[PDB]
RNA sequence: UCAUAAUAACUUCUCGAAUCGCACGGCCUUGCGCCGGCGAUGGUUCAUUCAAAUUUCUGCCCUAUCAACUUUCGACGGCUGGGUAUUGGCCAGCCGUGGUGACAACGGGUAACGGAGGGUUAGGGCUCGACCCCGGAGAAGGAGCCUGAGAAACGGCUACUACA
RNA sequence: AAACUGCGAAUGGCUCAUUAAAUCAGUUAUCGUUUAUUUGAUAGUUACAUGGAUAACCGUGGUAAUUCUAGAGCU
RNA sequence: AUGUGCGAAAGGGUCCUGUAAGCAGUAGAGUAGCCUUGUUGUUACGAUCUGCUGAGGGUAAGCCCUCCUUCGCCUAGAUUU
RNA sequence: GUUAGUUUUACCCUACUGAUGAACUCGUCGCAAUGGUAAUUCAGCUUAGUACGAGAGGAACCGCUGAUUCAGAUAAUUGGUUUUUGCGGUUGUCCGACCGGGCAGUGCCGCGAAGCUACCAUCUGCUGGAUAAUGGCUGAACGCCUCUAAGUCAGAAUCCAU
């Protein structure tokens, strides 16, 4: 039964085979979003405490929070919940989603890490990811930067680099179009 | 070998003990006794049967409660680097003292 | 008791522009100051247009081996409310005993969607009209509902029955 | 390109099952109502500019199966 | 016939029934009075509901345990080989 | 041809099924003369689409697992029975009301332990000897032949024992 574990701060994920139960016994009867100690994992997981955030069952369906059931149930899905995604304005559909406790029957697991450890894991708080996208609004980058009232915020935003494929001419750069 | 639940009241079924019910409309029901089956098969509700354990705990009785809202509203934690600008531009730029601040304003 | 205006108050209570594109202009206290044109997209009320829903008068085939019909649980009328975009026995209470008929009611048949119109001719007529134009209804049989100005929609959704 | 947002998808096209004052025809009324859009008018009571999310995207997964979808990180 | 004795009570265990009497309540469809007219204004009536309450009652008469709960009884009377 | 019409007595003797018992001191542990006697039948898998036959058709011994009729016990589980008048619900009337009770031959209803009980529930039912029918061995009477005349081998749900 795989283990998926994914670390917020890092921005890194990783994905783990277990197959021993007696590991797993403490995260039975558990509900979505509670928190758990992760020391029966393994050694090298003393002084780690993890947050159940989701799972799959074993036929693939997802489990819906605010449900209270081991087993699966059909409800109606409007428009705004969760595991629905409507093709038209004001769809109803009928479906069946798998119950918020935790059971030996799910197929995944889904957890973050919350408080880090003495040790470390050697392929997840071990590398860091960088961030996609800097700020854009106009109020956001004077935050970001805590700026004055009148601090030309034109100067300050970041841009990055791209070249052209093989036309051998120099780099350029690249701006957000500051709105407001 | 394995226990089973009784469906009305809930007591715990020990093999060889009991019955089995299978409905019209395909459900099965499991008792433990006579006193169980004898009040399923009079349309009696179960949750106005006073010693079930469906009704104990509806009236909640043996049972607490726990809080833990507003401890899980403190998880923050720190920043990293965007891919623009690594970890020591941005701090560097923040902290830049006002003189050349100044200096800018009259540049421009 | 129309249009419109005035006074005393009220409201989980609105609207009265934190939006976008072209042009490059004119003033003097020369300040990264003030003013200025034409469009796009929105916005409250009245008027108009495409409409929609109800509504007045008269007009449909054969049959009496169909002569009395309507009010269990609204059938005809009065009143106070509820609901609807609005009128209304459309619905809820209370109170009257009425309504149609030999000038054919009520019921049964239709190998019956209605009309503009087709065929055949001294005149008078007989017969047909599913079908290119106008109006109405349906998407295998029944009911229910979301979004929206507009749907009880099916190349939209939910449930049962029958097929698959 | 993609994706969010706006509009349309209630028009067309097919058929004649039900239906005997019902549909329908000519002729009236709405001082008894709703109306997207079009057209013409029309509203004097931090400001040199306010606050939090989300899609596209990167990357990590489940089921034999569908225009099924999960949890993590930006704007 | 001095005993791990016998008998009568008691306590515990196990079962069956299904939440006792009593008191209290900003519970309760409503109704009738009095006033300073109230944000529970009070005085009276009210099937039922909630709390103390898996509570109360019964349990060997052919159920179990107790030397470590209490109180009683005892080396006979008669006949025969 | 058709319709309606009173069915008496056992306590006596014997027989049968069970139960006590005088005499030789009162007891405990044993042998076994004689009498009684018990089990029964089928199906499925495999052997096998094999032997046999041109074809069509189509067996059997062992082995394995179940079932029918009968017999002797038992009540852990499931079902029946209720005077446990054990607990609860309710109608009429009586004790002034509440509480707690009487009467209506057990007022009535739901559940109900203990005991009894059902192929309506569960367990169990043995193998030695001697033979009949028949098929054989050695072998005369009858210099050949022959299961019989002397002797002898196998053998049935039979008979006698365990």
């Amino acid at each position: 039964m795989k283990l998926n574990i994914s670390h917020p701060a890092n921005g890194s994920q990783k994905l783990i085979e277990v197959e021993d139960e007696r590991k797993l016994r403490h995260f039975y009867d558990k509900r979505m979003g509670a928190e758990v100690a992760g020391d029966p994992l393994g050694p090298e997981w003393k002084g780690y405490i993890l947050r159940i955030t989701g799972g799959n069952d074993k036929q693939g369906f997802p489990m819906k929070q605010g449900v209270i059931a081991p087993n699966r149930v059909r409800l109606l899905l409007s428009e705004g919940h969760s595991c629905y995604r409507p093709r038209r304005d004001g769809e109803r559909k009928r479906k069946s989603v798998r119950g918020c406790i935790v059971g030996p029957d799910l197929s995944v697991l889904a957890l973050s890490i919350v408080k880090q450890g003495e040790q470390d894991i050697p392929g997840l708080t071990d590398v860091v990811h960088p961030k996609r996208l800097g700020p854009k609004r106009a109020t956001k980058i004077r935050r970001f930067f805590s700026l004055s009232k009148d601090d030309d915020v034109r100067k300050y935003v970041i841009r990055r680099e791209v070249q052209p494929k093989g036309e051998g001419k120099k780099p350029y750069t690249k701006a957000p179009r500051i709105q407001r | 070998m394995r226990t089973y639940e009784d469906t009305f009241s809930g007591q715990r079924i020990y093999p060889g003990k009991g019955k089995l019910y299978v409905r019209g409309d395909s459900k099965i029901f499991r008792f433990q006794n006579g006193k169980s089956e004898s009040l399923f098969l009079q349309r009696k509700n179960p949750r106005r049967i006073a010693w079930t354990v469906l009704y104990r705990r509806q009236h909640r009785k043996g049972i607490s409660e726990e809080v833990a809202k507003k401890r899980t509203r403190r998880t923050i934690k720190s920043q990293r680097a965007i891919v623009g600008a690594s970890l020591e531009v941005i701090k560097e730029r923040r902290s830049m003292r006002p003189e050349a601040r100044n200096a800018a304003r009259l540049a421009a």
